[PDB]
């Protein structure tokens, strides 16, 4: 079906900048296009409407232009209620198509994470699961890549990470990954590593151990 | 198809 | 005034049908061209369209999920149901139901569309977490280790969500990071709770974990191994 290009898909700023957010349509929605804007925790709030109406009760700040497959959002200057994730909607063609949405997030200067690796617990070991957590801690941007290796062995499919929000102090992220495996496949192996690659990193870092070794 | 007001 | 709030069950078992129910006030489902739409959000993902109905009583169906679901409309009671059958895990999602204009009118004659380019009012959403998982308690382990040195506890397959971590009984606040627990393959959360602290502090460090739902309280203290 039709789709629905947002960017950037994360953008950082300053209270005070302008921004503007633009949406690509694959085929022409003439101006059948919605905007949001989303906070934390809460639903998705109409800001524009018809690709340029401003929706009753939205500050001025908010604007929107365009028709048939380009469309952009500005917001002349940003509001601190405005850090928040933003949705482009398409109502021409069913389905009625969503945009990857853009993250805005407050601009600091970049910060590299500070990596550690921790191996599983004798005790977890015991029941028969073994668990690798991967940490990156205060980084900045948000967007991080993090690549698990078992004996030279590139890993897929058996990790899961989840990352903070925001903090509202540093302004920084972090960012947990955890490689699982079981006790048994934990014990053919020998060095385990986590490569990090992050914008703030001349190049990528990895930090590891040898199961076993004391 | 086209949306419920289109045309 | 237009409000909508979804209602249903927030845990759901693979294979089964999810009956969700969008209650509103300030509308009818009766009025000129009015639609309610259908949302979600799987956790930490973009907005994905489910359907929508008119009070004409067209309804309309996101093609991937057609065969799944079924939008009714109960105008008399102000509501519209949409019920998705066999369920799974990816189905997890917060689920919103949403009001779309009709076209405004003018001596009862349509004048202006514009209007119907948006879904105006939106309701609170309602968490669904599909997992065939019963109740279950966590297993905590321990995670050890500018010159920042780094510790914590695997708050490891329970079920299901919320459980809280403090560090020493909540005395320990500044560098602690308490990540969203990832929901496993398995059906059951699992979450990490690390603290950062000056590689000299290396002090004690006690994580203070907590699951409601099972009656689970564990206290696990952490330290640089080695004996």
């Amino acid at each position: 079906a039709l789709q629905l290009t947002q960017s950037p898909s994360s953008l950082s700023a300053s209270v005070g900048d302008r921004i503007t957010i633009t949406c690509r349509a694959s085929q022409g929605v003439t101006s059948a296009l919605a905007w949001y804007r989303q906070k934390p925790g809460s639903p998705p709030q109409l800001l524009i409407y018809d690709a340029s109406s401003l929706e009753s009760g939205v500050p001025s700040r908010f604007s929107g232009s365009g028709s048939g497959t380009e469309f952009t959002l500005t917001i002349s200057t940003l509001r601190p209620e405005d850090f928040a994730t933003y949705y482009c909607q398409q109502l021409h063609f069913y389905p009625h198509t969503f945009g990857g949405g853009t993250r805005v997030d407050v601009r600091r200067t970049v910060a590299a994470p500070s990596v550690f690796i921790f191996p599983p617990s004798d005790e977890q070991l015991k029941s028969g699961t073994a668990s690798v957590v991967c940490l990156l801690n205060n980084f900045y941007p948000r967007e991080a890549k993090v690549q698990w290796k078992v004996d030279n062995a590139l890993q897929s499919g058996n990790s899961q990470e989840s990352v903070t929000e925001q903090d509202s102090k540093d302004s920084t992220y972090s960012l947990s990954s955890t490689l699982t495996l079981s006790k048994a496949d934990y014990e053919k192996h020998k060095v385990y590593e986590c490569e990090v690659t992050h914008q703030g990193l001349s190049s990528p870092v990895t930090k590891s151990f040898n199961r076993g070794e004391c | 198809e086209l949306d419920h007001w289109a045309s | 005034r237009i409000t909508l709030k979804e209602s249903g069950p927030p845990l759901v078992k693979p294979t089964q049908t999810l009956t969700l129910t969008c209650s509103f006030s300030g509308f009818s489902l009766s009025d000129f061209g009015v639609g309610v739409g259908w949302i979600r959000q799987p956790p930490g993902k973009a907005l994905e369209w489910l359907a929508i109905i008119y009070s004409d009583d067209d309804k309309r169906y996101s093609p991937s999920l057609n065969t799944r679901l079924t939008i009714t409309k109960d105008t008399s009671k102000n509501q519209v149901v949409l019920v998705m059958t066999r369920v799974s895990p990816v189905d997890t999602a917060t689920y919103f139901c949403a009001h779309r204009r009709g076209p405004t009118t003018l001596f009862g004659v349509p004048i202006a569309r514009g209007p119907v380019n948006a879904m105006d009012v939106w309701g609170q959403g309602i968490t669904v977490t599909i997992s065939s998982t019963s109740t279950k308690g966590p297993s905590v382990f321990p995670l050890a280790p500018g010159a920042a040195a780094a510790l914590g506890c695997l708050v490891k397959d329970y079920f299901p969500e919320p459980v809280t971590v403090s560090w020493n009984s909540g005395a320990l606040t500044s560098g602690v990071h308490t990540f969203p627990a990832v929901l496993q393959s398995s059906g059951l959360y699992s979450l990490s709770s690390v603290v950062t602290v000056p590689s000299s502090s290396l002090q004690t460090y006690t994580c203070n974990v907590n699951h409601k739902p099972s009656n689970t309280k564990v206290d696990k203290r952490v330290e640089p191994k080695s004996c």
